[PDB]
């Protein structure tokens, strides 16, 4: 299982060679006894699986062929990649005055199958 | 810090940004009742999504031809694209309530409306029909009056915002009309 | 041991962390809210593998140009890539909601991500559908509003950390704009 991982230059802004792609394992294990619970947490090489990828884009092959969407003269009114893109907004009230967050963000629209 | 946000809203592109608590103080101190906008806000997109298919499906309800064959709800594909079309519209009327500015509305999403479905054939009476209810479901909804669902909101009036959310939606007809 | 978590986070020397009984509820006490939050993480990391792939197919079928030839998914090699990134950060936020602070995820991870995608050429309106699916499988999970699965817990409000859980995936997408 070989994989040519991308040259060390391209990613330098991100991390050193020795400790990218490393993130965080983390195991959580529920028991009735508050004296035998745990937690563990450790950090661990997330290598590709070609095996899973193989799969992903054989599942994927059926939206490739259902066209995309229609279009027009009057595409005019959506310059951008902004054809079918809304804002979408998150707000947090919470217990802390200072935790509290807003966000905006522009971004496509989808309905998924089930619905 | 308002201006970010507009900033994200026009850039053409996917793209996002926050609000610190820090950085939310100064939008607390330039909102009028920014509690009670805030909390408007999400009592709408908190439901967004039971909004959104009650309308279309309302509009379906009373116009059983959409979905006769060849009808512009008839077969799945032109079905969910409906349902896009109402989610954005509500998602621009949803921004609108938290700039408090109708522009953003009227020069990202009504402009060329009405151009666009004729072109696309898509019935403007039915389509003002489906707005026409989300108007009566996001009324309901900052006026915590919906039937099946109250949410926990601390004490005070929202008549402002419910009359100022009502313009947005107007709006949506006239550009269609 | 809340600091030992942290130490390995950041590559530190050690294999792995580890907390007893006396010491878990030890970290409980630490961290208010603690019952809850080791029930929000676990439930997201148990279903971390689902949420991945189930996000990386949105994606792909939002824009079927990925995997068109040309398009950065195409390929069993690059495939891999960006499978392998949606893992490491959902595994980094997840992380974040078990110490409840964003300072790991921010200073380990996200700075210098733009810059690394700029060089690579992912393209970055994708990699923002990628993030908001995280973002509504992580809420639903925690708020037990999942459509196909329900876990079994004490019943009681978890909206502050799914708010909190949102936070955080919104950082990810204001870094990678
Ligand atoms: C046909 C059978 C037909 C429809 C289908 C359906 C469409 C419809 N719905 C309303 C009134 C409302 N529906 C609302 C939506 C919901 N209320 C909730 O509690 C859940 C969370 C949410 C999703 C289902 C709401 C909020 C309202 C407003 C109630 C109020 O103002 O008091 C209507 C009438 C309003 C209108 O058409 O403008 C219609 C047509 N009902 C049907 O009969
Ligand atoms: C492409 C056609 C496309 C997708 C395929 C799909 C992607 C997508 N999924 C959601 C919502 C959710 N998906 C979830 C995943 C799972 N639920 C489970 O029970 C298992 C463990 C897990 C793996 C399958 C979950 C939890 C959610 C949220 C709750 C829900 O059930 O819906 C979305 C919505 C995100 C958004 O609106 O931006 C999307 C896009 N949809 C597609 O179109
Ligand atoms: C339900 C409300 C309607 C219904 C709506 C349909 N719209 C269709 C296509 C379509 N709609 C838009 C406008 C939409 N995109 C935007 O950017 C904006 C504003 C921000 C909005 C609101 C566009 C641009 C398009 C074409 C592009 C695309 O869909 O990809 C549509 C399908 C047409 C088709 O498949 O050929 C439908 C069904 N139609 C109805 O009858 C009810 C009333
Ligand atoms: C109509 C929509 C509602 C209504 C709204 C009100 N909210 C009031 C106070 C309030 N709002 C918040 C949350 C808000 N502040 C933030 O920083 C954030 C940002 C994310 C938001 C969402 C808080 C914390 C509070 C304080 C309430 C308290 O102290 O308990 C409010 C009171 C008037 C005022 O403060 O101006 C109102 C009316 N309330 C309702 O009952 C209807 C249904
Ligand atoms: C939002 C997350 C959920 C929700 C979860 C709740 N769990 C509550 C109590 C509780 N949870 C645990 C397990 C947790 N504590 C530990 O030490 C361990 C080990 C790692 C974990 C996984 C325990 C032990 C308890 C105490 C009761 C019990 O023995 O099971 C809880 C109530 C806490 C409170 O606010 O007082 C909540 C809300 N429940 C929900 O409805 C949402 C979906
Ligand atoms: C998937 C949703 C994306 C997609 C992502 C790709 N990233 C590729 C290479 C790559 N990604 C990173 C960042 C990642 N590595 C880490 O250690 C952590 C941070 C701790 C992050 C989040 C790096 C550093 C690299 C380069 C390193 C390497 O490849 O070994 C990649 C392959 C590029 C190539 O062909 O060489 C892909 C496809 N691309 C997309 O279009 C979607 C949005």
């Amino acid at each position: 299982g070989k994989f040519d991982h991308a040259p060390i230059s391209t990613y330098t802004s991100l991390c050193s060679y020795d400790k990218v792609n490393k993130a965080p394992q983390i195991s959580v294990t529920n028991v009735g006894s508050d004296e035998h619970s745990y937690v563990s947490v450790t950090s661990k090489y997330i290598a590709p699986d070609m095996a899973a990828a193989a799969q992903m884009l054989a599942d994927c092959q059926k939206y490739k062929a259902g066209g995309n969407a229609p279009t027009g003269k009057w595409m005019k009114y959506y310059p951008g990649t902004t054809v079918n893109m809304a804002p979408y907004i998150s707000l947090n009230d919470t217990g802390s005055d200072s935790s509290r967050t807003v966000s905006v963000t522009l971004d496509k629209v989808k309905i998924s199958p089930n619905k | 810090m308002l201006d970010a946000f507009s900033r994200v809203v026009v850039n053409s592109d996917a793209k996002a940004a926050y609000v610190g608590g820090s950085d939310l103080q100064a939008l607390k101190s330039f909102i009028a009742d920014g509690n009670k906008r805030l909390d408007a806000v999400n009592s709408i997109v908190s439901n967004a999504s039971c909004m959104v298919s009650d309308a279309v499906s309302g509009m379906i309800c009373e116009n059983p031809g959409l979905i006769s064959p060849g009808g512009n709800c008839y077969t799945n594909r032109r079905m969910a694209a409906c349902l896009r079309d109402g989610e954005i519209i509500l998602r621009y009327v949803s921004y609108a309530l938290l700039a408090g500015d109708a522009s953003v509305l009227e020069d990202r999403c009504l402009n060329g409306l009405k151009e666009t479905y004729i072109a696309l054939g898509v019935p403007t009476n039915s389509s003002i029909r489906a707005v026409s209810i989300m108007k009566a479901q996001a009324v309901a909804f900052i006026t915590n009056t919906a039937t099946e669902r109250k949410m926990s909101f601390a004490a005070g009036d929202c008549t402002s915002l419910a009359s100022e959310v009502a313009s947005y939606f107007d709006r949506v007809g006239a550009a269609i009309s």
